[PDB]
DNA sequence: ACGTCCCGGAAGAGATTCA
DNA sequence: TGAATCTCTTCCAGCACACATCGGGACGT
RNA sequence: GCGAUGUGUG
C-alpha cells in the first residue's frame, strides 16, 4: 500500500490506520494457509524423487570436482569459501599459491583445521568432489558426499542422504510459511541503492562490459550482465556488484579507486535504450492508434 | 442520574468522545428476519403470504375445477422448548392452510357448479424461533448463520491477464437471476460477441439476437450509426458529421461549398473541426477509393427484374458499386465502422454467424442445450420460450429489478420480474460500449454487490420449493376430475414440504451447531456472516481477492475478526451499529452534518451511497455547539481518504466503534495491539469457560452491558415494581401500578433455570441477585447467568500479575500459578455430561434393564437400586455401573462411567415406548414428576391470587372500606361487597371475571400437563426404552490446562506453586500468577502490559477505599474519595455526583468497590498514559506502575523492579484431561486390520506419512519395520508379539501388512493381475 | 456397516456392483426373447455405462450418485487420492501402543530424559506389567493380572518403575518435518497429566508451549529399543542436518 | 523435473504411491513391468527392512545370498 | 407397516500458417 | 505440402488431532 | 465401528 502507517503502539492508533493494520495481517494469516499447502505439497514431490539414494561405497575412485569459490553479493563476502568447502573431499590437491608447493593431498577431508590453513594462505578456488559426478552404480560413494553433518566424521556406509536431503531443502520453507505473519503486515521492501558506493581501497575490473563514451565525457554501460568487482591491494577479489544496463560509471576499468569513490550511477526505475551511434532520429514503422499513442502535455503545450 | 440497579455499581468511564446512538439490539437480524417471515403480512411483500400468493391459484386444464387460496393459520406447539429440548422433538407448530376448491361446469361459461373449502388443510411443520433467536431441532438448539451472496443483477467482469496468453483483457457480461438460468456474455481474442447458457458450449450472440426474432437489418440498424453516401453527378456527396472527423488523415483534399477547409495529410486537429463546424456544411465530396472499405447496411434488390444486388453485411467494390449504380438508388447506408469509436463487433459476429433465421437459431439453443435428439419446432420453440420468458423457471427479485435497472443507467426501480428484448439489447449495448472504452467493471467485493439473505429468505426459498412439488401433485390428481367425491385433504400432500424443511433446518453448511458455552460466543455466533453454502462460493474455488479486506467494509463487516484457518475472510462477522437494508444490503449509521454544526440526527447509508458524500470521521473534536475545532479536517470520500475543507463535509461517523463487532469490542486498549493479536484475542475470548464464582473484569470496555443484557442468559424484567419474593428458583416481582393493565392485573413470575446442560458440557445456570424489598425498574436484571454479574459481561476472573522470569518455570509461555488461586476455587469450573443407554429388543429376546448383572459384586451393585438405574446423588467414579442392562445368550452390557471422569449423578431421565410396561424407577419418577407439575401450577394460582386479592383490597378504599365485613367472611366472597353506584363495581366485575377465568384456566393446563407427562413416547423404530443419566463433574486446574488473557497471551500452565514460593512484594501479598516479559515485544501486543497498570491503579483505589471502610470513616471521607476518583481524568464523559446518592446508596456502592474500583475504555477513545500515571497517584501506588519484589524463597530482594497489577484471565476448554490419551490394545478397524482412530474409540495414534520419512531419514529401520507390521497390522504378527511379551522374550516376527493384502486384492479385481514371483 | 438400528447405511462398492448385476440380468434376458434391436442396444449401452461407473466413476460424464449429490466411491478412488490405500494405509499406519497429551516445561530434567504421567505409563506399558506380575508369581493367569493392574494394587507402581528403569520411549510433535521431529527420551514418572519436555528441545520440535501436543510411541522390540538409543536418543543429536551448526541452542 | 524423473522409474510401486496411479498402473499394466523391491519406499509398502541402516546389514546378507 | 421395488501446468489433437 | 501455436481435458493443491449431527423413499397385502 | 459435512485446535 502506497499510505505507510505512521504510529506505533505506545502511541494510539486512529481508525484508519488500524484499517489499513487489518489490510496487512490479513495478508499475513491469508498466506500462511495457502502457502502452507505449496510448500508441503513441494517437500513431498522432492522426497519421492530423491528417494532411492543410499550412500552404498567407501570410495568410487574418480577424479571429476566441481568449482568452489567465495560468494559474494556487493556488501561483505556472504558465504565465504571457509563456509562453503567445511567438510568435503578435495578432488585435486591444492597448491599453495607458491606453486608446486602442493598444499593438502587429493583426498583429504577439509576439517576445521583444513579450513584454517586454506584461510591463512588465502585461496579463492578448490576444487572438490561432489555428488553429481560420481561414478557408482545405485547409490554415492561415501568419499564423493563429503563430511556428513550432525556428526563430526565422516558419512558412514547405508545413512539413506536421499531423505535427510529432501527434507532440508523442503523444510524451512514450511516452517517460514507458517510463521511469516508474526513480523505483521510490515513491508520487507528495500530500495535500489540507485549507485554502487565502493568500500575499501582497492582496484576495478569489469566483467562482460561493452560500453560507449556519452556527450558529457563519461561511459555508459550497454551490455546486460555486466558485473563490477573490486580487488584488493594483494590481489584478491573483494567486491562484487551487478551494474545494470545504460549505468553511468565514474572510473573505467584498471584505475586505483579508494573508499567512499562512487563508481556508478543510474535511475533505479528505468531501463533506458541508449544508443551507440550519433545523428538524427526518424521514427520507423510508427502509425498512431494501431500501435502507438500520442499524448499532449497541457502544461508545456508539447 | 442512573437506574438504581446501576446505582450498584457505577463503573469510572474514561472516553472523550460524546456518544450520540446508544448500542442498537445486538439480534435485529434473526428475530427481525424470521419474525417477517411469519407473520400475517396483508399485501404479499414477502412472507408465506408471498409464497402462496405466488404459487397458487393451481389450476387444471380449465378442467372446471381449481384449487385456490384463501389464507393461513399456525397451531399451537405441542412441546414448550424445555419439554421439546429433553425429549429431542422440533420445537414447530403446524401450518393449517385454508384451501378452497371450485368446481366450474361443463358445457357452460366459465361457472361454478359447487365451490368446497376443506376447512385448514394440514401441511408440514416449521420450527418457531426462541426468544434468543435460537431453533431447537432434535432436542439440541441450533443457529442459522446468514449468507453474504453476490446480489442478482447485471455484471461486467473483465478477467484481464490470464487467458490466451496475449494481455489481451476479456469483458465478460453475465445476467444473474434470482431463481433460473444464467446467462453470459463474453468476446474473443477475435473480437467476436459470444453468449453461453448455463455455463455450457458456447454459442454466437447474433444467434440469440434474432431467435428473440430480429433480422439483420434490424439487428445492425440497432447497433451501428448509418453512413450516407449521395449519387450525384460528381463523385457521391457524402454525409459528414465533424464527430467523425477525429484521429485520422482523410483521403482527400478537404474542400466542399467552395474553398479548401481541410487539407489531406493534415491530421484533423480539434481546431479542424471547429473551422468545419463554422463551415455550417456536412454535405461534402469524397473520392471514389474509399468506400472499398465499408460495408453495406440493408438488402439492395434489382428493380428492372426483383433480384437481389448484395445481401445486408456485405463488403463493397467497384464492380457491385456499378452492379448497384445501373439501377440507380440514389442513396447508400453503410456502418460507420472506426477502429477507436465503433468496432465492428456485431458485424463480425453476424459473418460468423452459421444460422439462417429464427427457425435455425432455436434449432441451434435447442441442440446445445439438451443435446442429441429432434429438434421439433414446437420443442425449440416451447424451450426457448421457458428460459428467460415464463414466470416459472425464471425470475429476478425486485432486488433483481433495481440491481439492473440501476447498473443499465435507467430511470425507474420498478418493473416485471423476467426479462425482455429491450432489457438483453441494452446489457449488450453496455457490454459493448465498455468494450470502446466508455463505462468500467463491477469489481464483486465491493459491498454494493454482496447482500445478507437471512433464516427469513432461505426458509422461505426452501418453502416454495415444496410448494412446486405439492403442485405437481395436486395438479396431477387434479387434471383426473372426479366430480365432489374428494375434498382438499386428500388432492394435497404435506411429506414433500415437511421432508424439505426438515432437509433445510438439519442438514447444511449453514443451519448448523450454536457454540453454547459462553454469552459472547451465543451472541458472536448469531451474528456471522458466511459466503458459503448452497448458491454463495466454496472454499476450494475460493478466488483471492474475496479473501481480501476491501474499503467499503469500514462499518458494515468487522475487519478484525475472521476465523483463522482452511476459510478466512469467507466468514466475516458483522459490526456493532451495522443494519439490513430494506433490500438486503448493509446499511450503517452517521450523523447529518449542514453547514457547520454536526446534527445529532442520524442517516443510514448503504454502501453504494456511501461513496458519492464525502465523510468526516469520528475523532474530530468539536466544540460544544456542533463546529468543528480545525478547518481542515480528516476525512474519507471514495476509498481515499485525506485532509478536506470545512465547510465540505456531509456526513460525521457516529461513534469511534462502528468499525469493529462485538466480539472484538470487549478488548480493553485495541489501538495498541497488532491486528493478529486482536484476533487471537477476540477467538480466544469467545472460548472462555464460565467459572463458579463470576466476577467482573477490573478494566473493561462498557460494552458487558449490552452484551449481557441482549444475550437473553439473563433475565430482564418487563414491567418495573417492587420486588416481593427472591428465592433460588422463581423471582415473585409486583408491578407497579401505572405500568398495569386495568384487569389480567395479577404481578410478574420469573422462573429461574437451575443447573443444566449446554452444548458443550457447560453448566448454565442462573442466580438472584436482587435481595428481597427492592425496587427494580423496567429493562433491567434480576438474575446473572453464567459469566455474568450485576448484569456485566464477566467471562474469567482477574488475577494479581507480575511480568518476570522465574527460573524457566514460564519458558515458552508457560503461565505460573500460585497454590492461592486454587486453594480458592477460583477456576473451579463445573461440567455436566450426558449419558444414554438403550434398551432394544432385538433376535434371541429382548434387553433387561434388571439390577441382576452376571458376574458383578455387591459393592459394585450398591449404588443401583431395585430397578437397575442409580440413585440420584451417587458420587460414581471411573469405573461404576450406572444402569444394569443385560442382553439375551445372558451376557453383561451395561452402562458405566467412562474411564477417568468422576463426579455426581444430578439427574436420571427414562422414556418407555407406548406398550412396554414401566418399571418401579419409572413409576417413582412418573409420580414425582407430576407432583412437581401440581406443585408448580398450584403456587402459580395462589400467589397469582394472593396478588389479586391485594389488589381489590387495595381498591375497595374508596368506596366501602368495610374493615369488619372485609374480613368476616373468606375474601373469595367478595361477588356483592359493598360498593357505591360507580364504575369501581364494574372493575370489580373485571378482576372477579380474571378470577375465575383463572381458576378454569388452572384446571385445563393441570389437566393437560398430567396427560404429557402420564402418556407414553415415539422413539427410534427398534428401541424399547431410553435411560438418561446426567453426571456433574467438577474439574479443577491442573498443570496442562490452557489459561489466556485477552491479547493473545496464551499458555499453558505449568507448575503450581505453594504460597510460599511466590515473589512477594514490599508488604507480604504473594503475586499469584507469574507470566514471560520475553513473550511481550515479541508478540507485539503492548495492550497486556497497560491493561495491567491501569488494573493496578483500579486495585489500589479499590484497597484504599477497603481500609476507609475497614476504619470507619465518617462517610463523608468516603464520599470525598470516591468523589475524586469518578472526577479525576481529562474531559471525560461520566460527570456523576454524589449529593444525589441518599448516603446510604454510597455505602452500598462502596461495598461493591471494596473488590477494587472498576474501569471502563472504549475501544478507540480510550485512556492515555498522561490519565493513568494520575489515577495511580490518587492511589498510594508508584508512578512508573513496577514495584520491588522480593523472591519467595531466598528471601532476598530482586534487582531492577518489576512489573505488577491485575490482568483479567479466562480459562479455555481444551483441558488436559480431555486431551491426554493412550492405547496398548483395544480394537480394530474391520476392512483394513489396523487400530481404530480417535479418543471416544478407544483409538491409537497416526504414525504418518512424514514421521515414516523421519524415522528412514534416521538410520533406524527394525523400529520401522515393527512400527508398521507387527505394532499396527500383520494379525498373526501381533498376537504372536502380545505373547512373547507376556513372556518375557522381546523379539518379532514379521509376515506381511494386511492392508498390502488388500492392495492386491483391488488391483486384482480391477483387469489388472497383480502377483508375487517366487522368490 | 450396521448403524445404530436394523439398518445398512449405503456401501459404495456393493451399490455399484448391484447396479451392474441388475443390467446383466435383464440383458440376459432380453438375449433368450429375440428381443427388439433398439432395445438390445439401449441395454447394452446402459450395461457398459455401469461398467464404466464401476471401475472408475466420473472419468466418464455425468458421475452417479446415492446419498443426494455427492458422487459415490468407485474402485479407482478406493486406490487413488489422498485417502486410497497407497496414502492412507500403507504408509501412514495408526499405531498401537501409542499416546498422547499436552506438553509443559519442567526445567529439572537432564536433556536425556522426559517426564511422563504415570496413567499414560501404566496404560502404555501394560503387557510389560503382565510379564513381570505373573513372573514374579504376584497373579497365575493373565486375568488375574488384568484385575490388579485395572484396580491399581499398590504393586503395580513399583512394578512400574522397574518395567521404565531403561526404556527409551519415541516423543513426536505432530506437523513433523525434519528428522528432528522424532526424538527418543529415557521416561521419568510424574504426577499429572502432562508430557514434560527438556527445555533445550523445543528448538528442535519447534514447541512453543503455548498448548501444543505431543503423541508417545513405545519401541517394542529389543533391536529397536537399542535403536531408540544409539540412533534417536536427545543426546546424540545436537547438531542439525541441515547447517552444521548446534541444534540445541538456548532458547 | 522432479515431478517426471519420479514418475519414470525403474519401479512401479514408487510411481503407483506418487501422485497418480491410473496411469502409472495402466502403462506397467500393458508392459508388465516386473518390478524388483530395491529402493526404500517399495520395501515399505510390502512391509520389511528398509536397505538404510541397520536394514543395509541386513540386505548386504540377503544379496549375498542371492 | 411388511415386503419389495426405483487454477496453474502440461500434454494431446485440431488447425492455421509456408510453401 | 509440415511445424509452430491456440484449445480443451485430465490431475494435484501440507500434517496431526478434538468434537458435533446424520445416513433413501415409494407402492401391493 | 463406515463415510460424509461442519466447527475448533497445534
Ligand atoms: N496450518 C497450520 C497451523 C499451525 N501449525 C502449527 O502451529 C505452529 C504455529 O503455532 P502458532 O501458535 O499458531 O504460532 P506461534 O508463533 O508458534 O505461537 P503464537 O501464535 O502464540 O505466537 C506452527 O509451527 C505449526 O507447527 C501448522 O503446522 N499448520
Ligand atoms: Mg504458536
Ligand atoms: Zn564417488
Amino acid at each position: 500500500i502506497e499510505t505507510p502507517i505512521t504510529a506505533n503502539f505506545r502511541e494510539g492508533l486512529n481508525v484508519l490506520q488500524y484499517f489499513i493494520s487489518t489490510h496487512g495481517a490479513r495478508k499475513g494469516l491469508a498466506d500462511t494457509a495457502l502457502k502452507t499447502a505449496n510448500s508441503g505439497y513441494l517437500t513431498r514431490r522432492l522426497v519421492d524423487v530423491a528417494q532411492d539414494l543410499v550412500v552404498t561405497e567407501d570410495d568410487c575412485g574418480t577424479h571429476e570436482g566441481i568449482m568452489m569459490t567465495p560468494v559474494i553479493e556487493g556488501g561483505d563476502v556472504k558465504e565465504p569459501l571457509r563456509d562453503r568447502v567445511l567438510g568435503r573431499v578435495t578432488a585435486e590437491d591444492v597448491l599453495k599459491p607458491g606453486t608446486a608447493d602442493i598444499l593438502v593431498p587429493r583426498n583429504t577431508l577439509l576439517h576445521e583445521q583444513w579450513c584454517d590453513l586454506l584461510e591463512e594462505n588465502s585461496v579463492d578456488a578448490v576444487k572438490v568432489r561432489s555428488v553429481v559426478s560420481c561414478d557408482t552404480d545405485f547409490g554415492v560413494c561415501a568419499h564423493c558426499y563429503g563430511r556428513d553433518l550432525a556428526r563430526g566424521h565422516i558419512i558412514n556406509k547405508g545413512e539413506a542422504i536421499g531423505v535427510i536431503a529432501a527434507q532440508s531443502i523442503g523444510e524451512p520453507g514450511t516452517q517460514l510459511t507458517m510463521r511469516t505473519f508474526h513480523i505483521g503486515g510490515a513491508a520487507s521492501r528495500a530500495a535500489a541503492e540507485s549507485s554502487i558506493q565502493v568500500k575499501n581501497k582497492g582496484s576495478i575490473k569489469l566483467s562482460n562490459v561493452k560500453s560507449v563514451v556519452n556527450s558529457s565525457g563519461k561511459l555508459v554501460i550497454t551490455s546486460r550482465n555486466t558485473e563490477l568487482k573490486l580487488i584488493d591491494e594483494f590481489g584478491r577479489t573483494k567486491e562484487s556488484y551487478k551494474v545494470p544496463y545504460g549505468a553511468v560509471l565514474a572510473k573505467g576499468d584498471g584505475e586505483q579507486v579508494a573508499g567512499g569513490e562512487t563508481v556508478a550511477n543510474w535511475d533505479p526505475h528505468t531501463m533506458p535504450v541508449i544508443t551507440e551511434v550519433s545523428g538524427f532520429v526518424r521514427f520507423t514503422d510508427m502509425i498512431d492508434g494501431q500501435t502507438i499513442t500520442r499524448q499532449t502535455d497541457e502544461l508545456t503545450g508539447l | 442520574v442512573y437506574s438504581y440497579t446501576e446505582k450498584k455499581r457505577i463503573r469510572k468511564d474514561f472516553g472523550k468522545r460524546p456518544q450520540v446512538l446508544d448500542v442498537p439490539y445486538l439480534l435485529s437480524i434473526q428475530l427481525d428476519s424470521f419474525q417477517k417471515f411469519i407473520e400475517q403480512d396483508p399485501e404479499g411483500q414477502y412472507g408465506l403470504e408471498a409464497a402462496f400468493r405466488s404459487v397458487f391459484p393451481i389450476q387444471s386444464y380449465s378442467g372446471n375445477s381449481e384449487l385456490q387460496y384463501v389464507s393461513y393459520r399456525l397451531g399451537e406447539p405441542v412441546f414448550d422448548v424445555q419439554e421439546c429440548q429433553i425429549r429431542g422433538v422440533t420445537y414447530s407448530a403446524p401450518l393449517r392452510v385454508k384451501l378452497r376448491l371450485v368446481i366450474y361446469e361443463r358445457e357452460a361459461p366459465e361457472g361454478t357448479v359447487k365451490d368446497i373449502k376443506e376447512q385448514e388443510v394440514y401441511m408440514g411443520e416449521i420450527p418457531l424461533m426462541t426468544d434468543n433467536g435460537t431453533f431447537v431441532i432434535n432436542g439440541t438448539e441450533r443457529v442459522i448463520v446468514s449468507q453474504l451472496h453476490r446480489s442478482p443483477g447485471v455484471f461486467f467482469d473483465s478477467d484481464k491477464g490470464k487467458t490466451h496468453s496475449s494481455g489481451k483483457v476479456l469483458y465478460n457480461a453475465r445476467i444473474i437471476p434470482y431463481r433460473g438460468s444464467w446467462l453470459d456474455f463474453e468476446f474473443d481474442p477475435k473480437d467476436n460477441l459470444f453468449v453461453r447458457i448455463d455455463r455450457r458450449r458456447k454459442l454466437p450472440a447474433t444467434i440469440i439476437l434474432r431467435a428473440l426474432n430480429y433480422t439483420t437489418e434490424q439487428i445492425l440498424d440497432l447497433f451501428f450509426e448509418k453512413v450516407i453516401f449521395e449519387i450525384r453527378d460528381n463523385k457521391l456527396q457524402m454525409e459528414l458529421v465533424p464527430e467523425r472527423l477525429r484521429g485520422e488523415t482523410a483521403s482527400f483534399d478537404i474542400e466542399a461549398n467552395g474553398k479548401v477547409y481541410v487539407e489531406k495529410g493534415r491530421r484533423i486537429t480539434a481546431r479542424h473541426i471547429r473551422q468545419l463546424e463554422k463551415d455550417d456544411v456536412k454535405l461534402i465530396e469524397v473520392p471514389v477509393e474509399y468506400i472499398a472499405g465499408k460495408v453495406v447496411a440493408k438488402d439492395y434488390i434489382d428493380e428492372s427484374t426483383g433480384e437481389l444486388i448484395c445481401a445486408a453485411n456485405m463488403e463493397l467494390s467497384l464492380d457491385l458499386l456499378a452492379k448497384l449504380s445501373q439501377s440507380g438508388h440514389k442513396r447508400i447506408e453503410t456502418l460507420f465502422t472506426n477502429d477507436l469509436d465503433h468496432g465492428p463487433y456485431i458485424s463480425e459476429t453476424l459473418r460468423v454467424d452459421p444460422t439462417n433465421d429464427r427457425l435455425s437459431a432455436l434449432v441451434e439453443i435447442y441442440r446445445m442445450m439438451r443435446p442429441g435428439e429432434p429438434p421439433t419446432r414446437e420443442a425449440a420453440e416451447s424451450l426457448f420460450e421457458n428460459l428467460f420468458f415464463s414466470e416459472d423457471r425464471y425470475d429476478l427479485s425486485a432486488v433483481g429489478r433495481m440491481k439492473f435497472n440501476r447498473s443499465l443507467l435507467r430511470e425507474e426501480i420498478e418493473g416485471s420480474g423476467i426479462l425482455s428484448k429491450d432489457d438483453i439489447i441494452d446489457v449488450m449495448k453496455k457490454l459493448i460500449d465498455i468494450r470502446n472504452g466508455k463505462g468500467e467493471v463491477d469489481d464483486i467485493d465491493h459491498l454494493g454487490n454482496r447482500r445478507i439473505r437471512s433464516v427469513g429468505e432461505m426458509a422461505e426459498n426452501q418453502f416454495r420449493v415444496g410448494l412446486v412439488r405439492v403442485e405437481r401433485a395436486v395438479k396431477e390428481r387434479l387434471s383426473l376430475g372426479d366430480l365432489d367425491t374428494l375434498m382438499p385433504q386428500d388432492m394435497i400432500n404435506a411429506k414433500p414440504i415437511s421432508a424439505a424443511v426438515k432437509e433445510f433446518f438439519g442438514s447444511s453448511q449453514l443451519s448448523q451447531f450454536m457454540d453454547q458455552n459462553n454469552p459472547l460466543s451465543e451472541i458472536t455466533h448469531k451474528r456471522r456472516i458466511s459466503a458459503l453454502g448452497p448458491g454463495g462460493l466454496t472454499r476450494e474455488r475460493a478466488g483471492f481477492e474475496v479473501r481480501d479486506v476491501h474499503p467499503t467494509h469500514y462499518g458494515r463487516v468487522c475487519p478484525i475478526e475472521t476465523p483463522e484457518g482452511p476459510n478466512i475472510g469467507l466468514i466475516n462477522s458483522l459490526s456493532v451499529y451495522a443494519q439490513t437494508n430494506e433490500y438486503g444490503f448493509l446499511e450503517t449509521p452517521y450523523r447529518k452534518v449542514t453547514d457547520g454544526v454536526v446534527t445529532d440526527e442520524i442517516h443510514y447509508l448503504s454502501a453504494i451511497e456511501e461513496g458519492n458524500y464525502v465523510i468526516a470521521q469520528a475523532n474530530s473534536n468539536l466544540d460544544e455547539e456542533g463546529h468543528f475545532v480545525e478547518d481542515l479536517v480528516t476525512c474519507r470520500s471514495k476509498g481515499e481518504s485525506s485532509l478536506f475543507s470545512r465547510d465540505q463535509v456531509d456526513y460525521m461517523d457516529v461513534s469511534t466503534q462502528q468499525v469493529v463487532s462485538v466480539g472484538a469490542s470487549l478488548i480493553p486498549f485495541l489501538e495498541h495491539d497488532d491486528a493478529n493479536r486482536a484476533l487471537m484475542g477476540a477467538n480466544m475470548q469467545r472460548q472462555a469457560v464460565p467459572t463458579l464464582r463470576a466476577d467482573k473484569p477490573l478494566v473493561g470496555t462498557g460494552m458487558e452491558r449490552a452484551v449481557a443484557v441482549d444475550s437473553g442468559v439473563t433475565a430482564v424484567a418487563k414491567r418495573g415494581g417492587v420486588v416481593q419474593y427472591v428465592d433460588a428458583s422463581r423471582i415473585v416481582i409486583k408491578v407497579n401500578e401505572d405500568e398495569m393493565y386495568p384487569g389480567e392485573a395479577g404481578i410478574d413470575i420469573y422462573n429461574l433455570t437451575k443447573y443444566t446442560r449446554s452444548n458443550q458440557n457447560t453448566c448454565i445456570n442462573q442466580m438472584p441477585c436482587v435481595s428481597l424489598g427492592e425496587p427494580v425498574e423496567r429493562g433491567d436484571v434480576l438474575a446473572d447467568g453464567p459469566s455474568t454479574d450485576l448484569g456485566e459481561l464477566a467471562l474469567g476472573q482477574n488475577m494479581r500479575v507480575a511480568f518476570m522470569p522465574w527460573n524457566g518455570y514460564n519458558f515458552e509461555d508457560s503461565i505460573l500459578v500460585s497454590e492461592r488461586v486454587v486453594q480458592e476455587d477460583r477456576f473451579t469450573t463445573i461440567h455436566i455430561q450426558e449419558l444414554a443407554c438403550v434398551s432394544r429388543d432385538t433376535k434371541l429376546g429382548p434387553e433387561e434393564i434388571t439390577a441382576d448383572i452376571p458376574n458383578v459384586g455387591e459393592a459394585a451393585l450398591s449404588k443401583l437400586d431395585e430397578s437397575g438405574i442409580v440413585y440420584i446423588g451417587a458420587e460414581v467414579t471411573g469405573g461404576d455401573i450406572l444402569v444394569g442392562k443385560v442382553t439375551p445368550k445372558v451376557k453383561d452390557s451395561s452402562l458405566r462411567v467412562p474411564n477417568g471422569v468422576s463426579g455426581t449423578v444430578i439427574d436420571v431421565q427414562v422414556f418407555t415406548r407406548d406398550g412396554v410396561e414401566k418399571d418401579k424407577r419409572a413409576l417413582e419418577i412418573e409420580e414425582m414428576q407430576l407432583k412437581q407439575a401440581k406443585k408448580d401450577l398450584s403456587e402459580e394460582l395462589q400467589i397469582l391470587e394472593a396478588g389479586l386479592f391485594s389488589r381489590i383490597r387495595a381498591v375497595l378504599v374508596a368506596g366501602g372500606v368495610e374493615a369488619e365485613k372485609l374480613d368476616k367472611l373468606p375474601r373469595d366472597r367478595w361477588l356483592e361487597l359493598g360498593l357505591t353506584d360507580e364504575e369501581k363495581q364494574n372493575q370489580l366485575e373485571q378482576l372477579a371475571e380474571q378470577y375465575d377465568e383463572l381458576k378454569h384456566e388452572f384446571e385445563k393446563k393441570l389437566e393437560a400437563k398430567r396427560r404429557k407427562i402420564t402418556q407414553g413416547d415415539d422413539l427410534a423404530p427398534g428401541v424399547l426404552k431410553i435411560v438418561k443419566v446426567y453426571l456433574a463433574v467438577k474439574r479443577r486446574i491442573q498443570p496442562g490446562d490452557k489459561m489466556a488473557g485477552r491479547h493473545g497471551n496464551k499458555g499453558v500452565i505449568s507448575k503450581i506453586n505453594p504460597i510460599e514460593d511466590m515473589p512477594y512484594d514490599e508488604n507480604g501479598t504473594p503475586v499469584d500468577i507469574v507470566l514471560n516479559p520475553l513473550g511481550v515485544p515479541s508478540r507485539m501486543n503492548i495492550g497486556q502490559i497497560l491493561e495491567t497498570h491501569l488494573g493496578m491503579a483500579a486495585k489500589g483505589i479499590g484497597d484504599k477505599i477497603n481500609a476507609m471502610l475497614k476504619q470507619q470513616q465518617e462517610v463523608a471521607k468516603l464520599r470525598e474519595f470516591i468523589q475524586r476518583a469518578y472526577d479525576l481524568g481529562a474531559d471525560v464523559r461520566q460527570k456523576v455526583d454524589l449529593s444525589t446518592f441518599s448516603d446510604e446508596e454510597v455505602m452500598r456502592l462502596a461495598e461493591n468497590l471494596r473488590k477494587g474500583m472498576p474501569i471502563a475504555t472504549p475501544v478507540f477513545d480510550g485512556a492515555k498514559e498522561a490519565e493513568i500515571k494520575e489515577l495511580l497517584k490518587l492511589g498510594d501506588l508508584p508512578t512508573s506502575g513496577q514495584i520491588r519484589l522480593y523472591d519467595g524463597r531466598t528471601g532476598e530482594q530482586f534487582e531492577r523492579p518489576v512489573t505488577v497489577g491485575y490482568m483479567y484471565m479466562l480459562k479455555l476448554n481444551h483441558l488436559v484431561d480431555d486431551k491426554m490419551h493412550a492405547r496398548s490394545t483395544g480394537s480394530y478397524s474391520l476392512v483394513t486390520q489396523q487400530p481404530l482412530g480417535g479418543k471416544a474409540q478407544f483409538g491409537g495414534q497416526r504414525f504418518g506419512e512424514m514421521e515414516v520419512w523421519a524415522l528412514e531419514a534416521y538410520g533406524a529401520a527394525y523400529t520401522l519395520q515393527e512400527m508398521l507390521t507387527v505394532k499396527s497390522d500383520d494379525v498373526n504378527g501381533r498376537t504372536k508379539m502380545y505373547k512373547n511379551i507376556v513372556d518375557g522374550n522381546h523379539q518379532m516376527e514379521p509376515g506381511m501388512p494386511e492392508s498390502f493384502n488388500v492392495l492386491l486384492k483391488e488391483i486384482r479385481s480391477l483387469g489388472i493381475n497383480i502377483e508375487l514371483e517366487d522368490e | 456397516v450396521p448403524l445404530d438400528g436394523g439398518r445398512f447405511a449405503t456401501s459404495d462398492l456393493n451399490d455399484l456392483y448391484r447396479r451392474v448385476i441388475n443390467r446383466n440380468n435383464r440383458l440376459k434376458r432380453l438375449l433368450d426373447l429375440a428381443a427388439p434391436d433398439i432395445i438390445v442396444r439401449n441395454e447394452k449401452r446402459m450395461l457398459q455405462e455401469a461398467v464404466d461407473a464401476l471401475l472408475d466413476n466420473g472419468r466418464r460424464g455425468r458421475a452417479i450418485t446415492g446419498s443426494n449429490k455427492r458422487p459415490l466411491k468407485s474402485l479407482a478412488d478406493m486406490i487413488k487420492g489422498k485417502q486410497g490405500r497407497f496414502r492412507q494405509n500403507l504408509l501412514g499406519k495408526r499405531v498401537d501402543y501409542s499416546g498422547r497429551s499436552v506438553i509443559t516445561v519442567g526445567p529439572y530434567l537432564r536433556l536425556h530424559q522426559c517426564g511422563l504421567p504415570k496413567k499414560m505409563a501404566l496404560e502404555l506399558f501394560k503387557p510389560f506389567i503382565y510379564g513381570k506380575l505373573e513372573l514374579r508369581g504376584l497373579a497365575t493367569t493373565i486375568k488375574a493380572a488384568k484385575k490388579m493392574v485395572e484396580r491399581e494394587e499398590a504393586v503395580v507402581w513399583d512394578i512400574l518403575d522397574e518395567v521404565i528403569r531403561e526404556h527409551p520411549v519415541l516423543l513426536n510433535r505432530a506437523p513433523t518435518l525434519h528428522r528432528l521431529g522424532i526424538q527418543a527420551f529415557e521416561p521419568v514418572l510424574i504426577e499429572g497429566k502432562a508430557i514434560q519436555l527438556h527445555p533445550l528441545v523445543c528448538a528442535a520440535y519447534n514447541a512453543d508451549f503455548d498448548g501444543d501436543q505431543m503423541a508417545v510411541h513405545v519401541p517394542l522390540t529389543l533391536e529397536a529399543q537399542l535403536e531408540a538409543r544409539a540412533l534417536m536418543m536427545s543426546t546424540n543429536n545436537i547438531l542439525s542436518p541441515a547447517n552444521g551448526e548446534p541444534i540445541i541452542v538456548p532458547s | 523435473g522432479i515431478t517426471k524423473a519420479s514418475l519414470a522409474t525403474e519401479s512401479f510401486i514408487s510411481a503407483a504411491s506418487f501422485q497418480e496411479t491410473t496411469r502409472v498402473l495402466t502403462e506397467a499394466a500393458v508392459a508388465g513391468k516386473r518390478d524388483e523391491l530395491r529402493g526404500l519406499k517399495e520395501n515399505v509398502i510390502v512391509g520389511r527392512l528398509i536397505p538404510a541402516g541397520t536394514g543395509y546389514a541386513y540386505h548386504q546378507d540377503r544379496m549375498r545370498r542371492r
